[PDB]
């Protein structure tokens, strides 16, 4: 059986280099050659208690491109569960009672591993938990990064944006502190500065990063790029709009990227990417939700079927 | 009337001549400060082959003077530009722009909860601390930002 | 390939006569003769931005009974797109990226055609923008008067109700005209007249129309008679009650009428045609909802498949 | 006339050390002996376009408690004015031909200032405008301070809380800056620090100032303890639970106060002041809620009397 | 006692040249010579039970300046009475043993008229009752007509915007129909025209009107232009866009109005009238709303006094 | 020479001079078609003299040559303007507008629902002439305008 059967993916935390790399060499075989029925007859909730459209559709697309059904519920659009005291220890005791995985968000941290003690032997798959985990985030992340630049290591990635609210920078930062001479360099705004736990666990693994307030100190010896989202609501107007708004990306600034770097953000954008960027063969924000496809299959895959024939 | 040509075109009779705009200022200046909106004849040269700047523009508007604040309103944008005041094919009249203490209409409140975006108000600002680098208070919130961020929008 | 292999179904405007002919042939064998692993494997979007139950368990029943696999939302019921800045042309570009074919509905007049410019080249269906297109309404309307009727040429076609804003007969209009010999009776409330570029168009092709105030006028030579639903906000109360609420079809009316002559309704129908008319046999509205079903399996038919074996 | 007869009241910023002082002075003798007749036959507007409705009924009461009468709203998902279509420009503008004096509070910043410009010879008086401006409230902390301690000079004053989106704080500070001699304490998360302009004013007048992270560092020299609540929407829930053992006060901290010392909250307060504080000497927030009439009380006499020879 | 002692004030219908006469009288020696004490001790009921902030701030502000009291409500989504359940026959059998006078507006028309029935001796007034009538606002318009030009009889009044639904369009026509020789310019889009009800009326009386589509068109002999806001959800917003170069009025328009032309609105005014008209003398309409306040004090003072000698 | 035409004008060497631009059409066109984002010498005209028909505007821009399409743009704004090529010296092509196929990017939808105002899109309108105006018709919401209404917006 793979090392992944039957087992719950939830936390970053948990997973190992070589289930990282598993995840990854698989969604590149499902990526080369399709399997669309190795998930025929199972059937898999699709549990979103807070919605999030995005990756809702990704998930079920890519519960549909293995050939399985699908029944479950968006909310915060009252789809009545949680009525009359439910609590979710009851909700999952019956939804696992028949569904083959559960795969869900919710707002509140530790939702998706309390789902854990509950569902027996049908694995929880984790799409959110409030400001804690998000993992097929972060597999698809890699699985781009992989892809474009053909390693993990030995990588100068730059984090831009808001980065001390960012739930999938500081996954992204863990997951790639599990692999080798890896470079940090990132570009906050004072007020929305990485953690120090973050920067604490850097540290104690010897991984080297530094803080610059320009791209353009940095753009030239830099292959990924990760820009984040800056929510308005986490500064007030006139900080947002101060000196402040210009972690935004223009094409002009890519003009010294090397050959090889590319521009990624996990969306919406809203204006911190100009819309020339796009035109640029750098922009792979778009490329990289299209791989959220193959990312979500492989785990799909690995957790659902023992012994995997590639 | 007196020779023209285009290096350093010449010679209206009575009028304003704003000259070493910075280069690409012109049109903004046409634009913002709407000094198109006369019927005197405007001659205007951009991207002209001049004095230590190399290539600058200007514009020559005939039979309007504009000064004291006009001028000052040019300061943001053309700080090192000259206003010729002429009468009669000599030019007597040379300013150079000062930074005022308010700059009227041009601008945009970059706070996007002021109130001044949604009404019949004309933008102002309250303007400070020369050339080490400016600050603009709006009228309305009170905000106080650096000129380079009112001036990107 | 077939000559809407790959085309974005858009506008009526759109498609000429062959076009029309050709989808409303393949409707025909498909009623016949099913093929419902057709679009085996392939994955659709029913992107509904703005809730339309009725259009929306159509398109899905259609892609349903041909194989295909459906992953989608239902709007004005915030599941939340749009949110955070995200521009349509991004939602299009990130769902292009795993879906084949996007069916979508939307508010505004133009937005799927906007989807058209970062689609690539996944097909975009519109199901309806604000008030400009509805072609799948159009092409059932037409595949009924085809399938009752024998032909869609030199028939006489009523059209009652609200002529002014009806998305549906001002479409339809435009169809028949593709067509020869038709001849048009316009029956409606002065303030819901059909708009003059309708019938500028209807002149400058030398079709015969006219303006009747009581389909007692014409039913004897009335072989389709479209009613429409007048919205009572289109008037005031007083007004739409007056003596305007007479554009009601009720039994009785039809004693004339001509063997072959059909009722067609977009629905709901409120209460301009009473209840009774349903006994009669010309009452179609209901087997024309059923025809959507035929009419939209053809057009995705088309448009998913290169060569179509018939 | 009085300095202030007929003017509009802003922003603290406006206002001299003298008027502060007048007012302060005049709101003193209207607390010692009433004059319940004194804008008998006037109407004012409370036009609160943001609801409070802690202010609102303070002013209301001022108002009466002069013997004016009042007309006016509060406005939260509901009636009418301002509604997106009619602008603040002709609500005031309509509103300033039926009534003598206008308060209003509004969630944009400026909404009363642009009003000034609109109401003709009307005085408006500005109840709070986005995070800008709320000068009855400095008004009324400036009273209570000169009430408890004797004198607004030579002050040992801590700030405590949000220092950054305080709006009472920066006001507080600005104001209790025309005087001479106060001393500064600002304890504040340090994500939530008193902004570098407030720092910067104070260091041009040349006053004292310093930050510490307790209360406990500073409640031994302090005369006024000013409380702010911390907002936790603008925070993460897990920042905002790991701070210290906190900046909340409890009596247990007070031990070491000075005699005279006197804790203030603008309110409301959820939980930086334990209900213990309630019952010590150095309560005063519920006084300083009181004084809010006899503050606004003298404004409001000031602006719409000439002389006034109480 | 005066002709409207204790009487209702249902419809412009009901009241004669005379009683429009009377209350134009009185309410310009209110505005010359207050009478601050006139209705002490009355109270007043301002029952909006459909919210309009700015006709309940003049009335209610009528009411005080007269010196009644005032009790009251506005209800959007929100508190209490007319319920369904309770009866507004009820609730004005019950408010009526509560107050002196009941202002009411309702949402469907003819509110007023059955309150009547119930209020025993209570005058009700009527401040709107759907798109039936709202007599204030026709008393006001006559007394700035009145008050700018002289006189009510042999103007040349234009009505301009939405004819077929604005309803003070209607009254005001009926109501200048009482007068002699006026002559009548109706400009509206022909979707939104004067219904044949008023224009018929106009022509027993032998009434001279024409209708014209500019104002353009008679700018010229025009003494009074009353303007209309062209309601948006009633038209399509193509169709609202594509009329002429619009009717809308902008101080160009206006350089050719006679000295004493003047440019009335009911108010909100979105566009049709641009900010350059308001610096000009044509200007009227906020001179307008403050009138609404004496003809308002006028009618209360009427009704509920009866002999005024003032 | 003297009937003071020109004050000897700036006879470009190589360019596009545009004539007859109809008088406060000039600056309109330089701002939409963007002709000022250049780095060549323009010298512009404005409510200059046409005794000859009417008053006029005249941009010349040098070592440019705007032709064709780029010509036909123009029809919507100055329908009486000749351009004229100048390769050396002399007129080598002068051109009139004609009416083109569709506009795009400067003009705006009416229809305030039409997605084009929300969207990153560029405005395209058909143009079809029904004589006694050009009506022109959005690419995306379909609804057929006068060119007058569009115009203004
Ligand atoms: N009737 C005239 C006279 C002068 N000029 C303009 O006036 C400007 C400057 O005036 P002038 O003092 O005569 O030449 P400069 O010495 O170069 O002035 P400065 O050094 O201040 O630029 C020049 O751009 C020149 O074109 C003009 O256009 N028409
Ligand atoms: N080297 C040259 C040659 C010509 N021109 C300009 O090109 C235009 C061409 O007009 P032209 O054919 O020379 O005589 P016109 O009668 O003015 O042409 P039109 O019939 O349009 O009036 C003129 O404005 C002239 O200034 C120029 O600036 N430089
Ligand atoms: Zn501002
Ligand atoms: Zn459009």
């Amino acid at each position: 059986a793979n090392p992944l059967y039957q087992k719950h993916i939830i936390s970053i935390n948990d997973l190992s280099r070589d289930d990282l790399n598993l995840v990854l060499a698989t969604a590149a075989k499902l990526k080369a050659n399709p399997q669309p029925e190795l998930l025929k007859h199972k059937v898999i909730a699709s549990c979103f208690f807070e919605a999030s459209t995005r990756t809702r559709l990704s998930f079920e697309t890519s519960m549909h491109r293995l050939g399985a059904s699908v029944v479950g519920f968006s909310d915060s659009a009252n789809t009545s569960l949680g009525k009359k005291g439910e609590t979710l220890a009851d909700t999952i005791s019956v939804i696992s009672t028949y569904v083959d995985a559960i795969v869900m968000r919710h707002p509140q941290e530790g939702a998706a591993r309390l789902a854990t003690e509950f569902s027996g032997n049908v694995p929880v798959l984790n799409a959110g938990d409030g400001s804690n985990q998000h993992p097929t985030q972060t597999l698809l992340d890699l699985f781009t990064i992989q892809e474009t630049q053909g390693r993990l290591d030995n990588l100068h990635v730059a984090m831009v944006g808001d980065l001390k609210y960012g739930r999938t920078v500081h996954s992204l930062t863990q997951a790639l502190a599990k692999f080798d001479g890896n470079r940090f360099y990132f570009i906050a705004p004072d007020a929305l500065a990485m953690p120090q736990y973050i920067l604490d666990m850097l540290d104690e693994k010897g991984i080297a990063w530094s803080l610059h307030s320009s791209i353009e100190e940095v753009m030239a010896e830099v292959d990924i790029l990760y820009m984040t989202r800056v929510q308005k609501e986490r500064l007030d107007p006139s900080e947002y709009a101060n000196v402040k708004a210009q972690f935004v990306l223009r094409a002009s600034d890519l003009h010294n990227a090397k050959a090889n770097m590319k521009v990624l953000h996990p969306l919406p954008r809203v204006d911190e990417i100009a819309t020339d960027v796009d035109k640029t063969p750098h922009a792979w924000y778009f490329q990289q939700a299209g791989n959220g496809i193959f990312a979500r299959q492989a785990l799909l895959a690995l957790v659902l079927n023992r012994d995997l024939v590639l | 009337m007196t020779h023209d040509n285009k290096l350093q075109v010449e010679a209206i009779k009575r009028g304003t001549v704003i000259d070493h705009i910075p280069a690409q200022i012109g049109f903004k200046l046409l634009s913002l400060f709407k000094l198109t909106e006369t019927d005197q004849r405007i001659t205007i040269g951009l991207n002209l082959p001049s004095g230590e700047m190399g290539r600058k523009d200007l514009i020559k508007i005939e039979n309007t003077f504009l000064s004291e604040d006009q001028v000052d309103q040019l300061a943001l944008y053309a700080p090192q530009a000259t206003v010729n005041r002429i009468d009669n094919y000599e030019v007597v009249g040379k300013s150079r722009p000062s930074l005022p203490e308010r700059i009227d209409n041009v601008l945009v409140c970059p706070n996007s909860n002021c109130i001044s975006h949604a009404e019949p108000v004309s933008s102002s600002f309250a303007v400070r601390k020369r050339a080490n680098d400016i600050a603009l208070k709006c009228k309305y919130c009170e905000k106080e930002f650096s000129h380079n961020v009112v001036l990107a929008n």
